[PDB]
């Protein structure tokens, strides 16, 4: 099948981004890349038997 | 969890030891080595694609591991992703109903390096539970596994012998020492290099085919013949002499030598002792014969702790006039090689040169067979720390 | 006033560094005594996996009389 | 707590320990020198020292970067140790992580050109964006669990004293001392030499001996007498006559050998000059008279104390004295806790002395290390001196 729905069928939600980030106490005068939550709004298929040990 | 739902990758450098699911009745050999490589399609505006094919002969060949190290993490994880998908439509294709059963909840462990990037490891985090949904995970060490594979031993040293490098990592209290982490750039590789200037006139697959021979042992019956006559990869008979008892020593030698750099630097003399009883040598090319006892011949040569023979025979020639015992306080007094898993009926047969993968297969009974969740990222975590909670579930 | 104040802050600042830092050494403790005991149950493991192979190694032989009959 | 990630490099005097804050195993510890190979090539690492030290090539120069006063002085090739970890060994970006690194204690007056010198060497070569300077004694000290303590810090360098009263470092009571580790690594090439038939530019091979051998010789070989050399003969004696005489033997007769590899020879030293490398830490006149008793740090445990006293004098001597915190790495060597508490205690005989001190033999090494770990983690950034790309911009302006 395609190998987008098959992941999708398949094991069963956030995302999360390494982004700059600027911590408050108000704001502080650096950034530092970290991994930030993400918000709401932020191929081919090889056949197996072929490298088998038989 | 369900023990037929289970998938382990094993990655190295030139090929990858797959298996979904366990057998349940014993522990058997993976029947699936693919090799590690990926084909990148240079599409237009800039966008890259890869695959598991050339794709019309315009993709280039791209190894995404070289010597232990990732040279390109969007190849290694779309190579896992390829992988994934494939042993996917092999699930659907077989059963046709997997999806609930043994499709629905997959614990994946995959074998990490230590040369990886941390950042390189937070990224294979929000790969694995963001493009592939894969909703438990654990990073599991190769060299803790070859380890937990043994009768789990508390201090130890991993030799892993590989093709194009040799890695030495020391184990105390069940945790890996990075700062003693050595690797050295002679594999098998330099048995292959040392046979081409101890006879330039074979060739690499002549040479391939000596080191992939039985013949080939390396001393610490072959040993009474001269000449003994060996088959090349097309069927022709080769004959070789004495320099199939050559090849390893420098190989050999500079392991020692690393090894004992790497151990004398432990302070602790209680926790060091059983390190140097417990040498572990692990690797592909760890399948010739004579190398694991050669090596430890080579460590009892170095680095063993003993009186000189010369100052003991005059200690003698003063005694014949009982013997006392000199006794050292430097901690390798003793260096053995630890005690094989002798008792799996697959694995003593097709050898225990991939024994880290026993070891993933242990801790995978260990771990996703049991209902703690504390060594592996689920869901909730993720929602909650991410990448960052990837560093609270290790050993 | 001001100095109450300051004094306050100069003890907060000396008494939550010192229990986070104890937080973080129990932590430290924590995790020893979980790698301790994981290693071994893990070790506990092997032992059973022996006692379940060993007499299925003898089992096996115990056929070889019905395998030569 | 925070979602962060930090890294930590603490720049001792003769290890170099760098990590992450998120783990508790440290990533890397280096030697705190380099090898000048001769064009130039500035060798770093662990092991390629060691190999490079053992090829034993012409023009090859071990050269140190952290002085007696724990400054580094060579900046250059301390930014190409940092280029070398963040590439080889952390393997990231130093624009991405922030920085904690530790300071060693002094009196008030070198603080200021150390900052600017690292604010010059994290901002234009380095784009750090953020890091954190602690002070090393009291890293350690709040790192164990006490804001008032007095932390011995027995380093390669030398002996690092440090009274500290709640949380605030007391500095014109820091005195830096110099008989270390360096001293014993030289003190035992001595002493050795005609057994051993052998007796900067030629420093090579010199730390290439101190750091193969000699130190399995301070880890292994020898000990520390928690007495006066000389009381050691004045009270075993009288131990062992009471004991002969309640059943019915000399200690220091006691052979101990050493396995020297590069010679593979037997050397049999007895427990006596075992003691006597222990006995020039702490009494510098046994091998010349231009030493000091004073210099020691016998006397200076005492005088620390009664410079600290005036910073009324026997509270601050009561709350220095219950809080000693005796840490190094080369403190491992078994004695030197309760050299330290008798030697405190025959001048302070009022006071009970209470010394607390991390056993683990690994986790002393990198004491230093723990100290700006425990630091790196906190949950506020109110917590901590965390200097800034501004703190710089607002230096430049005269």
């Amino acid at each position: 099948m395609d190998p987008q729905t098959l992941i999708t069928k398949a094991n069963k939600k956030e995302s999360w981004r390494y982004d700059w980030y600027q911590p408050s106490k108000e704001k502080y005068p650096f950034r530092y890349k970290t991994w930030l939550r993400n918000q709401e709004d932020e191929e081919d298929i090889l056949d197996l038997k072929e490298f088998d040990r038989r | 969890f369900r023990q037929d739902s289970i998938l382990i990758i094993y990655p190295r450098s030139q090929t990858t030891l797959v298996q979904f699911g366990l057998n349940e009745e014993t522990f058997t050999v993976p029947e699936l080595e693919i090799p590690t490589q990926i084909y990148r399609t240079t599409r237009q505006d800039g966008s890259y694609t890869y695959h598991s094919t050339n794709k019309d002969n315009k993709a280039e060949l791209i190894k995404p591991i070289q010597n232990g190290e990732i040279i390109d993490i969007s190849a290694f994880t779309q190579f896992l992703r390829l992988i994934f998908v494939s042993i996917l439509s092999d699930r659907a294709n077989k059963n046709q109903d997997a999806f609930e059963a043994e499709l629905s909840n997959i614990p994946l462990l995959l074998i990490t390096h230590h040369s990886w990037s941390q950042s390189d490891l937070e990224i294979i985090t929000q790969y694995v539970f963001e493009s592939l949904e894969i909703n438990n995970l654990i990073q599991l060490p190769a060299s803790l596994a070859a380890t937990y594979s043994m009768i789990s031993l508390q201090n130890c040293c991993i030799i892993d012998v590989g093709t194009h490098h040799t890695d030495i990592i020391p184990i105390v209290d069940y945790a890996q020492l990075d700062h003693l982490v050595s690797s050295i750039p002679m594999g098998g590789q330099s048995i292959n290099d040392s046979l081409k200037k101890l006879l330039p006139q074979w060739d690499d697959d002549q040479i391939e085919s000596l080191k992939k021979s039985p013949i080939f042992e390396v001393l610490s019956k072959n040993s009474d013949l001269e000449f003994n006559t060996f088959w090349d990869e097309k069927g022709n008979e080769i004959k070789v002499g004495k320099q199939r008892f050559q090849g390893c020593n420098n190989l050999i030698k500079n392991i020692s030598n690393r090894v004992g750099l790497t151990l004398d630097n432990i302070d602790d003399i209680n926790k060091a002792k059983a390190v140097w009883e417990n040498i572990i040598i692990v690797g592909g090319t760890t399948s010739i014969s004579g190398f694991k006892e050669a090596l430890l011949g080579q460590l009892l040569k170095d680095h063993l702790i003993i009186e000189p023979e010369e100052e003991k025979s005059k200690r003698e020639e003063e005694a014949k006039s009982f013997v006392p015992t000199i006794e050292y306080v430097q901690c390798p007094t003793v260096i053995k090689l630890a005690k094989y898993p002798d008792y799996f009926p697959e694995w003593k047969k097709s050898g225990y040169s991939e024994i880290i993968f026993l070891g993933a297969q242990i801790v995978s009974k260990q771990i996703f067979t049991h209902p703690k969740d504390t060594f592996y990222i689920t869901r909730e975590k993720y929602n909650m720390k991410g990448p960052a909670a990837l560093w609270d579930v290790q050993f | 006033e001001k100095r109450k104040k300051e004094r306050n802050l100069h003890l907060q600042k000396i008494n939550s560094i010192i229990d986070f830092i104890k937080e973080r050494q129990s932590e430290q403790w924590s995790r020893q005594e979980r790698c301790f005991q994981f290693g071994r149950l893990g070790a506990s493991l092997h032992n059973q996996m022996e006692k379940d192979e060993q007499k299925r190694i003898e089992r096996t032989a115990k056929q070889r009389l019905a395998a030569l009959k | 707590t925070l979602n962060r990630k930090c890294v930590v490099i603490h720049n001792g005097s003769h290890r170099t320990v760098a990590g992450f804050s998120n783990v508790e195993l440290p990533q890397c510890i280096i030697p705190s020198s380099y090898i000048k190979r001769t064009e130039a090539e500035f060798i770093f690492g662990t092991y390629n020292m060691i190999d490079a030290a053992a090829e034993k090539r012409n023009g090859d120069e071990v050269y140190t970067l952290v002085d007696s006063q724990g400054l580094p002085y060579n900046w250059d090739a301390l930014e190409m140790q940092w280029r070398y970890l963040y590439d080889t060994q952390l393997k990231v970006s130093p624009e991405e992580l922030p920085l904690v690194i530790t300071m060693p204690a002094t009196n008030g007056k070198p603080d200021m050109a150390i900052l600017e010198r690292y604010y010059e060497l994290a901002f234009d070569k380095l784009n750090v964006p953020v890091f954190q300077i602690v002070i090393e004694p009291l890293a350690i000290a709040l790192s164990m669990g006490k804001s008032s303590a007095f932390v011995i810090d027995i380093g390669a360098s030398g002996c690092n004293v440090t009274p500290i009263i709640d949380g605030i470092v007391v500095k014109n009571a820091v005195v830096r001392s110099k008989f270390g580790g360096d001293f014993l690594d030289f003190q035992v090439h001595e002493r050795l030499a005609p057994l051993i038939k052998e007796e900067q530019k030629r420093s090579t091979d010199v730390w290439y001996e101190a750091s193969t051998w000699i130190q399995q010789f301070k880890s292994t070989m020898l000990q520390v007498s928690e007495k006066d050399l000389f009381e050691l003969e004045r009270y075993y004696k009288e131990q062992a006559d009471i004991y002969a005489k309640q059943q019915e033997n000399n200690p220091l007769v006691q052979k101990k050998n050493f396995l020297f590899k590069p010679l593979n020879k037997t050397l049999t030293l007895d427990l006596k000059e075992c003691y006597q490398f222990a006995e020039y830490l702490f009494k510098p006149q046994l091998i010349s008279d231009k030493f000091s008793p004073e210099d020691g740090l016998g006397p200076l445990m005492a005088k620390s104390v009664k410079k600290a006293g005036a910073s009324s004098p026997e509270q601050v001597y009561s709350l220095l004295l219950t809080n000693v915190i005796i840490t190094g790495s080369t403190s491992l060597i078994e004695g030197m806790e309760q050299r330290i508490i008798k030697e405190l205690s025959i001048r302070f005989p009022q006071y009970k002395l209470t010394t607390f001190a991390n056993q683990v033999m690994m986790d002393r090494k990198i004491q230093g290390w723990l100290g700006a770990l425990t630091m790196a983690n906190l949950p506020s950034w109110s917590l901590g001196k965390w200097y800034s790309k501004e703190d710089y911009e607002t230096l430049k302006r005269d």
